């Protein structure tokens, strides 16, 4: 399997339509993120936003009870390719 | 062998490779092998919302190409350069879609 940048993506919170998630600051820099979310198979689609550089957090809401997600959290910028990495995902059920 | 890269996921269908992207964003991608034609391969790339399907042709020497223009003598190669020059793609290949 690929390793993945950022290294760490965990549900550090969560109720059942609004969560809270982490993942780890870069060592060196990064820009900003972008993070997708939807519903895991693709059927109803994924949103997209972006993430201050600021920040290695963020909440996702409105989500509905009982429903299995994908959430990916690129680095924007990150040289992926570079050094064989794929962006970090998971899968969560709420 | 090519099974090590991030960004290469064997056999995929062109429909398939869609659903893959379509947790992606613009520079999302993945190298797929025909599921019909051994040998055969084809880039998917992510832009604007949508999925661009480029060939991935072979020379009379060999050599491989997306964009006749820049040519290559390995797969690698050729990804890894446009991964930061696009070079007749319409963006660069730089976000290898996570296998599933």
């Amino acid at each position: 399997s690929v390793s993945d940048v950022p290294t760490k993506l965990e549900v550090v919170a969560a109720t059942p339509t609004s969560l809270l998630i982490s993942w780890d600051a870069p060592a060196v820099t990064v820009d900003y993120y972008v993070i997708t979310y939807g519903e895991t198979g693709g059927w109803s689609g994924y949103q997209e936003f972006e993430v201050p550089g600021s920040k290695s957090t963020a909440t996702i809401s409105g989500l509905s009870p009982g429903v299995d997600y994908t959430i990916t959290v690129y680095a924007y910028g990150y040289p992926y390719v570079k050094y064989n990495k794929s962006p970090i995902s998971i899968n969560y059920r709420t | 062998s090519l099974e090590k890269h991030s960004w290469y996921h064997g056999p995929v269908s062109r429909n398939a490779a869609e659903y893959l992207l379509s947790s992606g964003i613009n520079g999302s991608f993945l190298v797929r092998e025909s599921e019909s034609s051994p040998g055969q391969r084809s880039i998917s790339l992510r832009y604007e919302g949508r999925v661009y399907h480029y060939r991935i042709n072979t020379a009379s020497d060999g050599k491989l190409y997306v964009s006749s223009e820049s040519r290559f003598n390995t797969l690698a190669e050729l990804v890894h350069h446009h991964s930061t020059v696009a070079d007749g793609l319409i963006t660069t290949l730089h976000y290898p879609a996570p296998k599933r």
